[PDB]
Parts: structure tokens; C-alpha cells; sequence
């Protein structure tokens, strides 16, 4: 969470969310009159895993996303409505992309599953979609895993499967594997 | 009490009798002055009888509203739905011109407690809370001693005063805020949160302290009620005019020969009050720039209006002002009206809780503009802009503190526009 409290109109959406929904009860309006201010009176960090939702709840940009800071403008982004595989809730999300890059992820309304809230992991895990990526088929040799074409990898898999028979072939599916 | 002329209240007609603290303010003196006299009978007569007698007396509410006390008390629920009823006495007396409630708390503690018993029985409230200003430590000590004494003699508690009624009284104190005098903000403060007013479409009679039906009434109304039930509603009705019947405590302050707190029948002429009880304006009646009639919230009145103005609710309404509290403030010709109204604007900028946008921002805007006008920095169009801003604030706020911030500035513009124009032009000229 990035803070610009000068831009803060004194609605109480962040405080009401932190109390009623998130339930960490960390934010409040301290002060009286014009110098009334919103935030933790002490130096505290927002602990809920629903912390990202205050950014969307904030109407006037006083609370903003630090990972998605000064990177793009709204009109530049193409939004595609998809679902979050972070957990089995299947939270409905809208992925905003510029070119070939995902820039930000925000929730969608589905009263059935995710009212309009998104967990922090799902919201901010797009950063790890640009790192440690696999781009090409790799076949092992004495020099290690090395670049290979699709045909060569399939040939190696064929030579390997030829040896195995029956239950010697074993499949382990991952957390993010799809039905197809 | 004569319909033609009102004034010159006699000692026999005064409710508050040790207002000046010449006698023992505690229980020994209180019983000898007529307090706690026959409270058994008045309470035993039933809540309905008390409500009808208060309604017939015509007692309007002290504290600024002026709303009829009997009707407000009759709005309380008759039968419990599982929720207790509460009586809260607003002894928070924050108002820039008002000192009247402090004398009652410190010199007549037992009248207030007896009134709390009577009104709680009238509204069917099991428990009562006397909210007092945190700054009023000694006055609170006096009230607490009165409560303890009343408990000791059985005037309060189960089978209070010998009648089959049950009432428990507590004394609670704030930490200093003008807003905590408002009905909902006081309830929020006593609940334990910040003293920020609640939107009124839910009304305190429906849901109040701890979510239960409550009524907030001023110390003066609660204190005057028991003697109204003793002396009689007709006696109370006789003194004032129509719709404005009772006597009220007038606190004269400012440039007067003797600043005094006094009890007088309503509908006394303001000139008569100032000249007889206050000793006259410092330098004579000729030496009047303006008079603030009802404390700082209400608009000020110029001398010309002060000539014929009568000390009443509806009449001050006709004179584009109000008798919120009988806190009359007198200014000499020497006084700079601009600076005093700017100080009131600073007061309201300091006392806004900040909950709603219009008060929180426009009151500081008003203070800044008034500060510039106090030096002549502003332009001539700034006055019209100031009127427009005051109109913007009024009516669009949660509570009446926005209205109370707008009104003094509007009165200054309306009656003393010439001096503001003079100051603005002269600074440019010189
Ligand atoms: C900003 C603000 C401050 C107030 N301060 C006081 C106060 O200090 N004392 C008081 O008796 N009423 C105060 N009032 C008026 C309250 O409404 C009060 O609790 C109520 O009018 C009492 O009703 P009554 O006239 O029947 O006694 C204030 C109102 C507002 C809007
Ligand atoms: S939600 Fe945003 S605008 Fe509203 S109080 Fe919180 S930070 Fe300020
Ligand atoms: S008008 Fe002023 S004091 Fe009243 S609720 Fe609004 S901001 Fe608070």
C-alpha cells in the first residue's frame, strides 16, 4: 500500500472495510476538524491478506498499489475477464495488459463466489509471471538441460516411454493444471 | 406577567434561589429551600400526569432548540420491548457566551437530581446519566456529592423517595469538545467512541445509548420541571407571552457595567435587561455597536434592532436571530466587530469534528476569509463570495454546527457590511 494522505477525502471506506470486513481494525480517523487524518496512529503495517481491497475501495487515490506504481495509465490497458487459480475459490478477476505484459489484476463482481474482493496473493502475483519462465523445450545431456526443438523432445520422450510399460508410467498433476 | 408589559421578576417567582451561592448548596440547605419536598407524591401521580402538566405549562427547551419539552418527553416509548430507557442530562455547556449551567451545577446540585428523578419517571427511564463538561471538575464534584446524598437518604434507587418507582443516576464527564453537546454526539461520546454526531433519520427516541430509547435534555429544563410540578403550570405560564411562558436564566456578558447571571421572565426588553441588571452598557446606551442575543451561534443584532427587541424566541426569530441560550453579549463602539466575528469563526473551525465535508472544509475556509477581512486584504467581491459560502454550508451538514458557523458571519454581512467595505477600501487607499 502506497499512501498519499493529502489526496484523502474523509470518507470512511478504508476504516469501515478494515473493521467490518478485514477485521484487523488498524485504520481510523485520528484528529478533529480539518487536521483529522486517516491511518494507524502508530507505525503499523496492514496485516490482513485482504489488504489490497482498500486500494480499490479508495475513491481518490490516497491509497494506491505500490507494486503497480507509476507504471501505466488506465486508458492504456486492455482488460480480459478471467478467474484466479491462486486457490480453489476461483475468484473472478480482470487482467489488464499493455502489449504482451500483464500490468495489474483487479477483481470482478460475482456474488456467488467473490463478492467483489480479491486476496493479496492473487492480486499481486502477476509479478512472478515475468520471472523464471520456460520458453523453449529442453532435453538433458552431459552438459545439462539444453535447447531443443519440439520434435527432438518428443523423440526423446518416445525413446523413454518405449522402455516403460504399464504402471511404470506415472503421472503427477500440479496445483495449476487445467481440466483439458 | 401583564400582557402589555413584562419584566421586573420578583424574588417569590424565582425558581433558582441559591444561584449566587450565598447559602449551603448541599442537602441541608436544599431541603430548607423546598427541594425534595413532596417528591413521593409528584412521582407517584404517574408518568401521564407529569407529561400533561409539563405540556400545559408550555415549557420550551433551554439549550438552543426551543422545542416543547412535554412533546419531546411524550415521544418516549410507553411500554418496553425488551430495551431499557435512558435519561441523559446535557450538562455539557460548551457555548462561547453561556455560563448559566455552571452556577446551577455548583450551587443547586440537588434541584438537578430531583429533576432527573421526575423526568426519568415521566419518560419511564430506568437509569440516568448526567453528562458534565470535563473542564467542570469542581462542579462535577458538587453534583456527585448531591447524587451520593440522594442515594444515602433513599431519594434515588429502588423505591425512590418512597414511591413504587426505580431510578438510578450516574455522573459521566467528557474530555472537552463543543460538539459533545449535540444530542447524538453526546450519546456517541458516552458510548465510548469519538464524539461525532449521528445522522438524525434514526432518532434518539427510537435508538440511542447502547441502542436503547434515550432522551437528551438540558440541565435547566430538568431543574425547572420539579418546581413546575410543585408550584403549578399556570404560575409558570403566567410570566411570559403566548407560546413563550416561563422564566429563563439570562447571562449578561461583555461591555456592561456589571456582568451578571440573573433569572428573569422571558419577553423582557433587551434594553431593560441590560440597563437594570447589568448596570447599563459601558459608556451608556449610546455606546452600542452590536449585541449578540443568544450566544455566539445566533446572528448578532445592531443597536437599532436592540432598541425595540424583546427577549423571546419567536421575536428574535422575527429579528433574524435567535434565543438559543440566554447568553447576551454586548459590544461597545470601541469594539472591532470584524475581529470578534473572526474569533468566533476560529472557534467553529476548532470545534468541528470533521465528519462531513461541508463543515470540515467550509468552516476553515470561512475562518481564512474572515482573517483576511480583519486586515482588509480581501476585495469587495469577497463579501458576496462569503455570503455564498455561508449559504453553501447551511442545510447540507449532518448537525447544526455548520449552521451555527454560518450564522454569525451572515449577521456580520447583513448588518455591518459598511464597516467591512470601509476596511477593504481604506487598506487599498492607504
Ligand atoms: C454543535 C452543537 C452544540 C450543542 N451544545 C449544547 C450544549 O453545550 N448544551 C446544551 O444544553 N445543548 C447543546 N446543543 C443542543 C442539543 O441539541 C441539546 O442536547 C438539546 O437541544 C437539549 O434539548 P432541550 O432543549 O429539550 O433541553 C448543541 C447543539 C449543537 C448542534
Ligand atoms: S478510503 Fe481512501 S479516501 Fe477514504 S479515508 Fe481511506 S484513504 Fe482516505
Ligand atoms: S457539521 Fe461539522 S461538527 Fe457537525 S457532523 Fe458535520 S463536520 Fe462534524
Amino acid at each position: 500500500i502506497k499512501t498519499s494522505m493529502n489526496r484523502c477525502i474523509h470518507c470512511t471506506r478504508c476504516v469501515r472495510f478494515t473493521h467490518e470486513v478485514a477485521g484487523t481494525s488498524e485504520l481510523g480517523i485520528t484528529g478533529r476538524g480539518r487536521d483529522s487524518e486517516v491511518g494507524t496512529y502508530i507505525e503499523k503495517l496492514h496485516s490482513s491478506e485482504l489488504s489490497g481491497n482498500v486500494i480499490d475501495l479508495c475513491p481518490v487515490g490516497a491509497l494506491l498499489s505500490k507494486p503497480y506504481a507509476f507504471t501505466a495509465r488506465s486508458w492504456e490497458l486492455k482488460g480480459t475477464e478471467t478467474i484466479d487459480v491462486s486457490d480453489a475459490l476461483g475468484s473472478n478477476i480482470k487482467v489488464d495488459c499493455r502489449g504482451t505484459e500483464v500490468m495489474r489484476i483487479t477483481p470482478r463482481l460475482n456474488d456467488a463466489i467473490n463478492e467483489e474482493w480479491l486476496s493479496d496473493k492473487g492480486r499481486f502475483q502477476y509479478d512472478g509471471l515475468k520471472r523464471q519462465r520456460l520458453n523453449t523445450p529442453l532435453v538433458k545431456g552431459a552438459k545439462g538441460l539444453e535447447n531443443a526443438t519440439w520434435s527432438a523432445a518428443f523423440d526423446a520422450i518416445r525413446t523413454a516411454i518405449a522402455g516403460a510399460k504399464g504402471n511404470e508410467l506415472k503421472a503427477i498433476a500440479g496445483k495449476l493444471a487445467d481440466a483439458e | 406577567p401583564e400582557k402589555t408589559t413584562f419584566g421586573g421578576l420578583r424574588d417569590q417567582d424565582r425558581i433558582f434561589t441559591n444561584i449566587y451561592g450565598r447559602h449551603d448548596p448541599y442537602i441541608k440547605g436544599a431541603e430548607a429551600r423546598g427541594d425534595w419536598y413532596m417528591t413521593k407524591d409528584l412521582v407517584g401521580k404517574g408518568r401521564d400526569w407529569i407529561i400533561d402538566q409539563i405540556k400545559k405549562s408550555g415549557l420550551r427547551g433551554r439549550g438552543g432548540a426551543g422545542f416543547a419539552s412535554g412533546l419531546k418527553w411524550s415521544f418516549m416509548p410507553k411500554v418496553s420491548d425488551g430495551r431499557p430507557s435512558y435519561l441523559v442530562v446535557n450538562g455539557d455547556e460548551s457555548e462561547p457566551g453561556t455560563c448559566k449551567d455552571r452556577e446551577i451545577m455548583r450551587h443547586e446540585p440537588h434541584k438537578l437530581v430531583e429533576g432527573c428523578l421526575v423526568a426519568g419517571t415521566a419518560m419511564g427511564a430506568r437509569a440516568g446519566y448526567i453528562y458534565i463538561r470535563g473542564e467542570f471538575v469542581n462542579e462535577r464534584k458538587a453534583v456527585e456529592r448531591a447524587v451520593a446524598e440522594a442515594y444515602a437518604k433513599g431519594y434515588l434507587g429502588k423505591n425512590a423517595c418512597g414511591s413504587g418507582v426505580d431510578f438510578d443516576l450516574f455522573v459521566h464527564y467528557g474530555a472537552g469538545a463543543y460538539i459533545c453537546g449535540e444530542e447524538t454526539a453526546l450519546i456517541e461520546s458516552l458510548e465510548g467512541k469519538q464524539g461525532k454526531p449521528r445522522l438524525k433519520p434514526p432518532f434518539p427516541a427510537g435508538m440511542g445509548l447502547y441502542g436503547c430509547p434515550t432522551t437528551v435534555t438540558n440541565v435547566e429544563t430538568v431543574a425547572v420541571s420539579p418546581t413546575i410540578l410543585r408550584r403549578g403550570p399556570e404560575w409558570f405560564s403566567s410570566f411570559g407571552r403566548k407560546n413563550n411562558a416561563g422564566t429563563k436564566l439570562f447571562a449578561i456578558s461583555g461591555h456592561v457595567n456589571r456582568p451578571v447571571t440573573v433569572e428573569e421572565e422571558m419577553s423582557i426588553p433587551l434594553r431593560e435587561l441590560i440597563e437594570r441588571h447589568a448596570g447599563g452598557v459601558r459608556g451608556g446606551w449610546d455606546n452600542l455597536l452590536a449585541i449578540i442575543p443568544g450566544g455566539s451561534s445566533v446572528p448578532l443584532l445592531p443597536k437599532k434592532m436592540c432598541d425595540d427587541v424583546i427577549m423571546d424566541f419567536d421575536a428574535l426569530r422575527t429579528a433574524q436571530s435567535g434565543l438559543g441560550t440566554a447568553a447576551v453579549i454586548v459590544m461597545n463602539k470601541d469594539t472591532d466587530v470584524i475581529d470578534a466575528i473572526a474569533r468566533l469563526s476560529y472557534f467553529y473551525k476548532h470545534e468541528s469534528c470533521g465528519q462531513c465535508t461541508p463543515c470540515r472544509e467550509g468552516t476553515g475556509w470561512l475562518y481564512d476569509i474572515m482573517s483576511r477581512m480583519r486586515k482588509g486584504d480581501a476585495r469587495l467581491e469577497e463579501i458576496d463570495m462569503l455570503w455564498e459560502i455561508t449559504k453553501q454550508i447551511e442545510g447540507h451538514t449532518i448537525c447544526a454546527l455548520g449552521d451555527a458557523a454560518a450564522w454569525p458571519v451572515q449577521g456580520l454581512i447583513r448588518h455591518f457590511r459598511s464597516e467591512m467595505e470601509d476596511r477593504i477600501k481604506n487598506a487599498d487607499q492607504q
